[PDB]
């Protein structure tokens, strides 16, 4: 790792100075290196993990989606070739935050709070590939982005509360799965409709801290099923 | 395209 | 080169998808491929060239200016390190940039139009470096970017007619050069002035399409105005 | 900031 000399502290700093400057791609890198490290990660540091490959992918996917779209309505061999670049840097991307998943930042996950949120990592990079895969690969990809959300599903439902924002976005990422990958919208309005129900009735309990949270992500959800429906 | 987080 | 197996035409064609997939660092590697292939540049790639470099520069000073705010209010070694970090890079590209232009485009643009554009680009990217020295190097930089700029300015109005979109964005340019570099704030507005109102009074001159070519450009320089008055 | 182009 290029950044096995940098000091654990001195990368998460850096990570939170690039996020202000919106540099998400030394973000990444530097909690890259942070994981890298070898100790599990606090709430914050998951969440800045989380946030700088979720902008860097994001961006990968939406200029492999504007590239996919002209390659389609073309059908030389340039647009082809420049969206195969593109997502096999993607692809790369995802390849790299599964590995830090799997060797070893689940394993070592004890807590539920952590566990679930590696989980639906591991969902969710596992759908991004999914977006692109074409053929028996992409089965397996799918079968495995709903094998980890769900067991991710299984223990947020044991251990946390329905409003618990981690478990909150589980559900809206694992709705969207199933709306945009597994062909199965009504799974998807399904758990939308479902888990906004059950965290509306919960709302009584919290803070008003805790109330900002939860309806945050509330409204993710009900946007969704507006779309839907 | 629907909101993840 | 990295590029120099790709054809000129594909390289052309990728940066238009790149531009599209905004995806200015791609699109900055294929034109740096396409000039290195050492043939003249035309209008169109001219404007491909800027407006990728423009925008690959544009956020890296965007991030350098919230770092070495935070850095300022700071006043550990992390942000100045950082900060440090993405000037590095900044000036990485441009000095790549700067290359480019002497080796060897300007030499090579017999045209008014040409020549004007890259003695225009090298002021910029001289610009570009002013904002971050501190020193004697400094001084050095500002008064070649002057330099750069004037010999643009000079040509322009012997070549030009003052609504020409490149003559109006390189007085734009320079009057910013003037107030945020040059510490000459009247300079810059006397300069913005009088392009303003020159091209007003030849916009009479044009068809449909050069007035707004012309008043997209004035506009911005009616904006600086408002802003510094 | 001002406008560049
Ligand atoms: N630097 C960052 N980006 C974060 C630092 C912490 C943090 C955690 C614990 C302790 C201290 C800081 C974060 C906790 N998440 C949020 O606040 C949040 C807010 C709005 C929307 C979403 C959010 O999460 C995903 C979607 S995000
Ligand atoms: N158990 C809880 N309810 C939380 C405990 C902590 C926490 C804080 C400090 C230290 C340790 C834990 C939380 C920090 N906020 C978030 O993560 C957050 C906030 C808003 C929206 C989202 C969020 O995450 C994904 C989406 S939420
Ligand atoms: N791909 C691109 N970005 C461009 C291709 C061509 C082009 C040139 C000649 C022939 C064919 C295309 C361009 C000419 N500039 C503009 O239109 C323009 C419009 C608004 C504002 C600005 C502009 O320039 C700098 C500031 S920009
Ligand atoms: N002599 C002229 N007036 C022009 C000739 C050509 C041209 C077109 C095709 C082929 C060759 C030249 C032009 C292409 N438009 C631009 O460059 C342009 C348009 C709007 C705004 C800006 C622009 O550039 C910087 C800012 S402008
Ligand atoms: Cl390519
Ligand atoms: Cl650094
Ligand atoms: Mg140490
Ligand atoms: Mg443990
Ligand atoms: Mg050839
Ligand atoms: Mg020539």
């Amino acid at each position: 790792g290029a950044m096995g000399s940098m000091e654990r502290a001195s990368l998460i700093q850096k990570a939170k100075l690039a996020e202000q400057a919106e540099r998400y791609e030394d973000m990444a890198a530097f909690m890259k290196g942070a994981v890298e490290k070898g100790e599990e990660l606090s709430c914050e540091e998951r969440n800045l993990l989380s946030v700088a490959y979720k902008n860097v992918v994001g961006g990968q996917r939406a200029a492999w989606r504007v590239l996919s779209s002209i390659e389609q309505k073309s059908n030389g061999p340039e647009v082809r070739e420049y969206r195969e670049k593109v997502e096999t840097e993607l692809q790369g991307v995802c390849d790299t935050v599964l590995g830090l998943l799997d060797s070893h930042l689940i394993k070592e996950a004890g807590d539920a709070e952590s566990r679930v949120f590696y989980l639906k990592m591991k969902g969710d990079y596992y759908r991004y590939l999914a977006e692109v895969a074409t053929g028996d690969d992409k089965k397996r990809i799918i079968d495995s982005a709903r094998s980890a959300y769900q067991e991710a599903m299984d223990i947020s439902k044991k251990e946390m509360p329905p409003t618990n924002p981690i478990r909150l976005g589980l559900a809206l990422n694992f709705s969207v799965f199933h709306y945009e990958i597994a062909n199965s919208p009504e799974e998807a309005i399904s758990l939308a409709k479902t888990t906004f129900d059950e965290a509306m009735a919960d709302l009584h309990t919290l803070s008003e801290d805790s109330y900002k949270d939860s309806t945050l992500i509330m409204q993710l959800l009900r946007d969704n099923l507006t779309l839907w429906t | 395209f629907p909101a993840t987080v």
